[PDB]
């Protein structure tokens, strides 16, 4: 490129907005425009020693190309000597995650909202043959207005033809067909919404469990039950997302036209 | 490497992409 290209100099650095594994995120503003954004950091150490590269690099191809209300946007990026930097938009209201602390659980008209919002991104996504895989309330932001934002495409794959072999996302999360070292595809991703929905209205994941190994277990044999207050179209719903056998889980089409989720979305 | 098939072009933020997937996808070797 004969263009000029990112520098640090281009920014003002704000407060940190989260804390991530291979670095902080820092608000910040562009010193030109003073369009205020998010700044990834991630030290270039610790992603050599974790043997990560290669996924920071489809963060970035795949996030970059992508363009939809309910995905964070990635302008660009750049590194320096010491760090790689993305350039992201900024989510005001920050992670669903704190959100749920704060209420501990969300109510249905809330839950389904969310849903319907994630559900429209990940039918983008996979309309685009991406796979996200690293869905849960810590990767989802929260827009000036509320919206839920998808981000971390740390984890995701460009998978146009063939299935996957990866075993990725987090614990909680994973599909049976990730933990058994079977193969999978784009329909991680509606398990993990099960998984999703049910942390959002019990205000913990349903296979939560004191060990790895039990975890795992529980995962593999699809195995938890519902509060009482979790009503028969919320059960409905997470019971088909969270299908052992990845074909018989519902399309993101069907999630979106579900009873339970008009009713209240 | 930190070579990416992404933006790091400086933007001008006051003044169709994601065809790049099926464009790759359909690219021959
Ligand atoms: N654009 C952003 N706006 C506001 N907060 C963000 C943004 N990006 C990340 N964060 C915060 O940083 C945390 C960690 O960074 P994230 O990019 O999600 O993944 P990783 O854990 O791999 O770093 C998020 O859980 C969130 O609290
Ligand atoms: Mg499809
Ligand atoms: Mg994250
Ligand atoms: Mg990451």
């Amino acid at each position: 490129s004969k263009k000029r290209q990112w520098a640090l100099e281009d920014f003002e650095i704000g407060r940190p907005l989260g804390k991530g594994k291979f670095g902080n995120v820092y608000l910040a503003r562009e010193k030109q425009s003073k369009f205020i954004l998010a700044l990834k950091v991630l030290f270039k150490a610790q992603l050599e020693k974790a043997g990560v590269e290669h996924q920071l690099r489809r963060e970035v191809e795949i996030q970059s190309h992508l363009r939809h209300p309910n995905i964070l946007r990635l302008y660009g990026y750049f590194h320096d000597a010491t760090r790689v930097y993305l350039i992201l938009e900024y989510a005001p209201l920050g992670t669903v995650y704190r959100e749920l602390q704060k209420l501990s659980k969300f109510d249905e008209q809330r839950t389904a909202t969310y849903i319907t919002e994630l559900a429209n991104a990940l039918s983008y996504c996979h309309s685009k043959r991406v796979i996200h895989r690293d869905i849960k309330p810590e990767n989802l932001l929260l827009g000036s207005a509320g919206e839920l934002k998808i981000a971390d495409f740390g984890w995701s794959v460009h998978a146009p033809s063939s299935r996957r072999t990866t075993l990725c996302g987090t614990l909680d999360y994973l599909p049976p067909e990730m933990i058994e070292g079977r193969m999978h595809d784009e329909k991680v991703d509606l398990w993990s919404l099960g998984v999703l929905c049910y942390e959002f209205l019990v205000g913990k994941p349903p296979f939560e469990a004191n060990t790895y190994q039990e975890t795992y277990k529980r995962i593999s044999r699809v195995e938890f039950t519902f509060p009482d207050f979790v009503t028969e179209g919320a059960r409905d719903l997470i019971s088909r997302l969270l299908k052992h056998n990845p074909s018989q889980r519902p399309m993101l089409r069907e999630v979106l036209e579900h009873p339970w989720i008009t009713a209240n979305s | 490497s930190y070579s990416y098939d992404a933006p790091s072009d400086f933007i001008n933020f006051s003044s169709n992409i994601d065809s790049w997937f099926e464009e790759k996808a359909n690219l021959e070797n």
